[PDB]
């Protein structure tokens, strides 16, 4: 069976370089094009470039050139990219894949951020305007590193209408997040609705009680 | 008393891949057709240019026994003037073809639980087959203008597929062993003859 | 991004479902296509090679055709296992590479359609009193989950400071996306009206809110 296996998930500042691997297993290592392909968290597949095995000849996409070094070890069957002067947006799955995809590496997360263990400030997301249905409300965990934190509503006593998103990478090199609850707009002046956060990372807890606001 | 080795095409227990298809020539010899045309074990025998019951008093100066593996609702393309991967870059039988075609089904013998790979066949290539011409070669397709240099990628393929033979497939994908016979007439003396020639 | 596809297409289990790969001269129209899939959170793999080849092991409901600059992927008895990304991909003699078109999610009608409920939060007076100033939307409770998100401050749209996330499940299997735009307290307070427009299924919907208003 033809086998694709990465070296494992990155952490790396801007300015820094990435070197990742792909170990090739069960054919002939120099009889096939070896490509990386890289896809950025939600979004779509991206050529970074291919490396001839045999010859050792590169080809790149333009908007890598003078940026990524690609290079074979026949010896060990293995293909590597470097890729220098990283930026935010080179935060990706990075891909290795051979001949014309036919078969592909499981993938190698590489996140550049330059931020240290950091827990979060939490702020509220009011509801308004709604008297006696429903309203959303919640609280918008910003600014931590690294993932993940946990949301809690009530200390767990609400869960019906709870939804915790998933987190963004900003341009800051800090994760951010919302945790929503929707709720009948006539609960707002007798219920009490708290965000219990909890950063395991760092070792933040934080309790953020998000009230209706006057307008 | 010199009877043909038929048996040996026949009963053989491996067939060829359909690209590498096996020939045996049949000389000096008494062969009894009636046996396998009366035979129910084959589900296709068609005969061009000759009467499958005329066999067995005509002699011929050789018979050719072609041999290989293909999937049932391949067995159609096994015949004169027909068209598709298997008559186009695998096996062709001229227009003029004086011959008989017969088939059987080889589920129970070429299928694995989970597939056999074993029987290949030709995808690609620059040009069809001439009648009973044989491409036994491996070289990398190569469907655009970047010469391949032995290294398989985009525009650049390899020629051969492996058939997936599982016996859960419908008739049309389980395998067939086809045997094809040739008869030739040339000027020499005639070696194969039936039992009633 | 280089070929195009339609970013969603949707069908019912043992349907057939078809999704199209739009290029031009330099790449479909000289080059072979290709099709892989990308079940979640798991690598691409191979479907389709040379316009309508099938991979060893790969099922015969995916089949492929191209016709002039244009391509498309069949998938017929539709199956669960089937929801997926689909990529397209063929050299293009112009760029002189491989380029990919921009992915399909497939969905299994599993469920019935449900459009997007959308709250636009404005930025928090805690955020604005630390020199901060996001804009939170929020999506909750659709099917498929698949919107494309648009923020338009004023009459122009917003490029810049917009992070979306993929569609998440929600606990009863509805979909959730959330959208943010970071802004400076003067980027805030410099424009009349901020709209987040979510388009799910043909349908676009628009929430706006506005520095001096709530
Ligand atoms: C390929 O191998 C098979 C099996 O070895 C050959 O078939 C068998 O041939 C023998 C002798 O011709 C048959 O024996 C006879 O069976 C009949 C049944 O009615 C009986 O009346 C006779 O007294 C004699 O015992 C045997 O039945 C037959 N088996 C089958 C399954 O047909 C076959 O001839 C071989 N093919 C070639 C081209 O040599």
């Amino acid at each position: 069976e033809v086998q694709l296996v990465q070296s494992g998930a990155e952490v790396k500042k801007p300015g820094a370089s990435v070197k990742v691997s792909c170990k090739a297993s069960g054919y002939t290592f120099t009889g096939y094009y070896m490509h990386w392909v890289r896809q950025a968290p939600g979004q779509g597949l991206e050529w970074m470039g291919r490396i001839n095995p045999n010859s050792g000849g590169t080809n790149y996409a333009q908007k890598f050139q003078g940026r990524v070094t690609m290079t074979r070890d026949t010896s060990i069957s293995t293909a590597y990219m470097e890729l220098s002067r990283l930026r935010s947006d080179d935060t990706a799955v990075y891909y290795c894949a051979r001949s014309y995809y036919d078969y592909w590496g499981q993938g190698t997360l590489v996140t550049v951020s330059s931020a240290s263990t950091k827990g979060p400030s939490v702020f509220p997301l009011a509801p308004s305007s709604k008297s006696t249905g429903t309203a959303a409300l919640g609280c918008l965990v910003k600014d931590y590193f690294p993932e993940p934190v946990t949301v809690s509503w009530n200390s767990g006593a609400l869960t019906s209408g709870v939804h915790t998103f998933p987190a963004v990478l900003q341009s800051s090199g800090l994760y951010s997040l919302s945790s929503v609850v929707t709720v009948p707009s006539s609960s707002l002046g007798t219920q009490t609705y708290i965000c219990n956060v909890n950063h395991k990372p760092s070792n933040t807890k934080v309790d953020k009680k998000v009230e209706p606001k006057s307008c | 008393t010199n009877l043909c080795p038929f048996g040996e095409v026949f009963n053989a227990t491996r067939f060829a891949s359909v690209y590498a298809w096996n020939r045996k020539r049949i000389s000096n010899c008494v062969a009894d057709y009636s046996v396998l045309y009366n035979s129910a074990s084959f589900s296709t025998f068609k005969c061009y240019g000759v009467s499958p019951t005329k066999l067995n008093d005509l002699c011929f100066t050789n018979v050719y026994a072609d041999s290989f593996v293909i999937r049932g609702d391949e067995v159609r393309q096994i015949a004169p003037g027909q068209t598709g991967k298997i008559a186009d870059y695998n096996y062709k039988l001229p227009d003029d073809f004086t011959g008989c075609v017969i088939a059987w089904n080889s589920n129970n013998l070429d299928s694995k639980v989970g597939g056999n790979y074993n029987y290949l066949y030709r995808l690609f290539r620059k040009s069809n087959l001439k009648p009973f011409e044989r491409d036994i070669s491996t070289e990398i397709y190569q469907a655009g203008s970047t010469p391949c240099n032995g290294v398989e990628g985009f525009n650049c393929y390899f020629p051969l597929q492996s058939y997936g033979f599982q016996p859960t497939n419908g008739v049309g994908y389980q395998p067939y062993r086809v045997v094809v016979l040739s008869f030739e007439l040339l000027h020499a003396p005639a070696t194969v003859c039936g039992p009633g020639s | 991004s280089v070929l195009t596809q339609p970013p969603s297409v949707s069908e019912a289990p043992r349907q057939r479902v078809t999704i199209s790969c739009s290029g031009s001269s330099s790449n479909i129209g000289h080059n072979a296509v290709h099709w892989y899939q990308q079940l979640p959170g798991k690598a691409p793999k191979l479907l389709i090679y040379y316009d309508d080849l099938l991979p060893a092991g790969v099922s015969d409901r995916f089949s492929g055709s191209k016709s002039g600059t244009s391509a498309s992927l069949a998938i017929s008895g539709l199956q669960s296992e089937d929801e997926a990304d689909y990529y397209c991909a063929a050299w293009d003699d112009i760029l002189n590479g491989p380029v990919f078109g921009g992915g399909t999610k497939l969905t299994v009608l599993g469920q019935p359609k449900a459009n997007p409920t959308v709250t636009l939060f404005p930025p928090s007076s805690e955020e604005l009193q630390a020199n901060k100033a996001t804009l939170v939307c929020l999506i909750s409770d659709f099917y498929p989950g698949a919107v494309t998100v648009a923020w338009k401050a004023d009459g122009s749209p917003v490029k810049a400071g917009v992070e979306t996330t993929k569609p998440s499940k929600q606990s009863n299997n509805k979909y959730a996306a959330s959208s943010y735009l970071s802004l400076t307290p003067e980027q805030w307070k410099s424009h009349r009206s901020y709209s987040c427009q979510v388009t799910h299924e043909g349908s676009t919907v628009e929430k706006t809110v506005a520095p001096t208003e709530c």
